[PDB]
């Protein structure tokens, strides 16, 4: 979408594989605000909003909290406390046309600045002066939007770049979007420090001969002590035996 | 119309395996022998702590529910439609009909904007409760051998889904294309009897009578011969009495406001 | 500041141009070379905007082309309309400055 | 449209000027505005860049000294220079309405304000 009319996609109830985006070299800008770019997988949020737009090279610096300019103030404004990472890459060989690619537009003239994540898509001819335009362009009557002359012969500062901003929103909600989870090899007949989903402790795990119901994740004994767990991956039932100890 | 709920409405409090143990837990449950309404229509009904639903349809006429608060597109509401082999769970700003129904065609809402969540996966019993943002649904499908009754048997409802949707459910309405029952859950403590295979085979409603109360104190399903202390009687206050002295020595306000000279 | 020639001299009638070499963020000054025909003693008057483009009222002389870190502000048919001071501008480094080059006082 | 600058002239060293940049036709409140200074024999550098939303950018010429503004009621801009450095001896320019696939950057210029600042 055009930067003046950015396409907001809500990401929820899914596994956010941030390691691919971080590890790859396809992006030229990767500015993370409020999160650590190498710890992003461990941060769970209620909503993730993917703001997709194209800006010019010189304006990539403007896709940040606190920036100003024709785009930052009249097209796509970010809040000072924006949380998320801004990812952008050079798209010169994708959007530019020999005769100039003018299909990408941005808003240049507006009565006031946008609110965070405000999408103003009005096409009313902007009245800059005091004379009503009444649908006629002229003195003090300027169209509020203007197109970009994207061409393959333009310098880098005028080449198109594709920018994707992943906005991280945490609401009073379960927080359904998280990164991939770590898993390790199962160790049997030895004392290990284990963590099965949310069940943690120390003990010896052996093959179980117990039969759990299809919806039961772990077993607990008469003293509220965990004595069996279901393996989250292979649906094996494992008994937890406390590590041998005693007086000497 | 009303009927006797008997011992129906128990569900597995959590996803925990327990073997040959009596577990004491307090949660929202359908009271044993509660007074439950027998429906043969579909008005909007209030939703308090949770709702118990059961139906005895052979033609599968009743196949949906509406849950929410405003139910008029002002707030989010949950729409569930179970057709054939595909059940759709959707939370959106639905604009519902003033008398919603399904045909035998879909005329439930006229618009369903700003959708936030979607998931697809005889005697039928369900429990619907929204706790801390999770909408928990339990169900059981069993044989039925009565024509106009609620068999006096026992089954525990199993967890089906736990939708992580921040929905406030205070009223609800059923969706139909038959008879069904609606009851309400209360915060009582139950003693659940687990078998060696992790299922619930019996239960005691701890508030049903002094004998059931005794069972909870001993945490036994069998009460032995003897005398047991089970509760604590307290007379409650019936009024609120506040007393202060006679109001005397009033301030000479009359001497200022009704003064002969200002 | 882009390197602009100090001055341009000639009599009218010979085809001429005012080349202006300046990276100005590259892109031929971002096709953003604001060429202005500033009259001597009067405030600058823009001649051609969007160097390749001719703004309203631009003379038949008006022309403009930018290559790499260089530009070619051309006036065709040298006539009395050309004798003026010329100024070119572009964003400072890579900003939205509209900074100005060396300035070209074209004197006949 | 007509943009007539006022307030320029001779002011003693070190002071501040509340000059005004009148504009006709286009009420000067909501167009991307720029203000520049250009001394004799010198070039025009963007002293300030008054974004129509309100943001102001003073890239090179002005340094904490000059404030670009507009009087909303009269549709005429105001050109504040205050705490002018001995380096501020120059003239003013305050017009930005680009157009009449394009660039449209800093097209017009008004009558200008000429100031002698010793
Ligand atoms: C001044 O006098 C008036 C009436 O003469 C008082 O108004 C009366 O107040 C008494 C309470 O003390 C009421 O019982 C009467 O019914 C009121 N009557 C009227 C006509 O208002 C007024 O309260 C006096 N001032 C003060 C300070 O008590
Ligand atoms: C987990 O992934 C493995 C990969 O081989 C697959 O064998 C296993 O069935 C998956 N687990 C579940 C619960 O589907
Ligand atoms: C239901 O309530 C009515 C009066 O409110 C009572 O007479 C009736 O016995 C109740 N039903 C049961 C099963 O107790
Ligand atoms: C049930 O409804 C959903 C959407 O309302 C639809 O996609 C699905 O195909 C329907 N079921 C069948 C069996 O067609
Ligand atoms: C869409 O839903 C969000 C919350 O999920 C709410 O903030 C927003 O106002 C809704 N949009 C409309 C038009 O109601
Ligand atoms: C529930 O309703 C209260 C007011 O009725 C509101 O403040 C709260 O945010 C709502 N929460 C959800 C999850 O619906
Ligand atoms: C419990 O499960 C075992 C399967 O190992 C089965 O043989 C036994 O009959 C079951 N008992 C009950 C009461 O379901
Ligand atoms: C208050 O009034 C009652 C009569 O209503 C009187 O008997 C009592 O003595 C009074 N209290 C005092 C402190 O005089």
């Amino acid at each position: 979408a055009s930067v003046y009319a950015w396409n907001r996609k809500r990401i929820s109830n899914c596994v956010a594989d941030y390691s691919v985006l971080y590890n790859s070299a396809s992006f030229s800008t990767f500015k993370c605000y409020g999160v650590s770019p190498t710890k992003l997988n461990d941060l769970c949020f209620t909503n993730v909003y993917a703001d997709s737009f194209v800006i010019r090279g010189d304006e990539v610096r403007q896709i940040a909290p606190g920036q100003t300019g024709k785009i930052a103030d009249y097209n796509y404004k970010l809040p000072d406390d924006f949380t998320g990472c801004v990812i952008a890459w050079n798209s010169n060989n994708l959007d530019s046309k020999v005769g100039g690619n003018y299909n990408y537009l941005y808003r240049l003239f507006r009565k006031s600045n946008l609110k965070p994540f405000e999408r103003d898509i009005s096409t009313e001819i902007y009245q800059a002066g005091s004379t009503p335009c009444n649908g006629v362009e002229g003195f003090n009557c300027y169209f509020p939007l203007q197109s970009y002359g994207f061409q393959p012969t333009n310098g880098v500062g005028y080449q198109p770049y594709r920018v994707v901003v992943l906005s991280f929103e945490l609401l009073h909600a379960p927080a359904t979007v998280c990164g991939p989870k770590k898993s390790t090899n199962l160790v049997k007949n030895k004392c290990v420090n284990f963590n099965f989903n949310g069940l943690t402790g120390t003990g010896v795990l052996t093959e179980s001969n117990k039969k759990f119901l299809p919806f039961q994740q772990f077993g607990r004994d008469i003293a509220d002590t965990t004595d069996a767990v279901r393996d989250p991956q292979t649906l094996e039932i494992l008994d937890i035996t406390p590590c041998s100890f005693g007086g000497v | 119309a009303y009927t006797n709920s008997f011992t129906r409405g128990v569900y597995y409090p959590d996803k925990v395996f327990r073997s040959s143990v009596l577990h004491s837990t307090q949660d929202l449950f359908l009271p044993f022998f509660s007074n439950v309404t027998w429906f043969h229509d579909n008005p909007v009904l209030p939703f308090n702590d949770g709702v118990y639903f059961a139906s005895t349809e052979k033609s599968n006429i009743i196949r949906g529910w509406i849950f929410g608060t405003t139910l008029d597109s002002k707030t989010q509401s949950l729409l569930i439609v179970n057709n054939a082999t595909n059940v759709v769970i959707k939370v959106c700003e639905f604009q519902f009909c003033n008398d919603p129904f399904l045909g035998v065609e879909f005329r439930v809402y006229s618009s369903a904007n700003n959708c936030t969540f979607e998931y697809v996966s005889n005697l039928r019993e369900f429990v619907f409760k929204n706790i801390d943002g999770y909408f928990k649904i339990y169900s059981k499908h069993t044989p039925i051998n009565l024509v106009r009754d609620l068999p006096q048997g026992f089954s525990a409802l199993e967890p089906l889904v736990d939708l992580p949707i921040g929905i406030n459910i205070t009223r609800f309405q059923t969706l139909l294309a038959a008879a069904y029952y609606v009851g309400y859950l209360q915060p009582r403590t139950f003693l659940l009897k687990y078998n060696e295979n992790g299922t619930i085979t019996d239960a005691v409603d701890c508030a049903l009578d002094p004998l059931s109360e005794t069972k909870c104190t001993l945490k036994s399903f069998t009460v032995e011969k003897g005398i047991y202390q089970t509760s604590n009687f307290r007379v409650q206050p019936t009024e609120s009495i506040v007393r202060f002295p006679n109001i005397t020595n009033l301030c000479p306000f009359g001497e200022v406001f009704n003064a002969t000279r200002f | 500041v882009l390197t602009q020639p100090p001055s341009v001299s000639g009599a009218p009638g010979q085809r001429v141009t005012i080349s202006c070499t300046g990276s100005s963020s590259n892109i031929g000054a971002g096709y953003y070379v604001h060429w202005y025909q500033q009259h001597p003693g009067t405030a600058p008057k823009l001649l051609i905007y969007g160097n390749s483009n001719r703004p309203s009222g631009v003379p038949d002389r008006f022309s403009g082309s930018k290559s790499g870190t260089s530009a070619s502000l051309a006036i065709t048919g040298l006539q009395a309309e050309d004798e003026a001071d010329y100024y070119c501008q572009s964003y400072d480094s890579r900003l939205s400055g509209w900074v100005f080059g060396g300035g070209t006082k074209l004197t006949v | 449209v007509q943009l007539v600058e006022s307030g320029g002239g001779l002011v003693q060293p070190g002071g501040s000027l509340r000059l005004s940049c009148s504009v006709s036709g286009f009420t000067v409140s909501s167009n991307y505005m720029n203000w520049v200074r250009q001394a004799p024999g010198k070039g025009l550098e963007w002293v300030s860049v008054i974004y129509p939303g309100g943001s102001t950018f003073y890239p090179d010429s002005v340094k904490g000294r000059f404030t670009i503004s507009r009087d909303d009621s009269k549709n005429t801009l105001y050109l504040q220079m205050n705490s002018l450095r001995p380096e501020d001896t120059a003239a003013y320019y305050c017009a930005s309405s680009r157009p009449p696939l394009d660039l449209d950057w800093f097209d017009p210029w008004g009558q200008g304000t000429l100031v002698i600042v010793s």
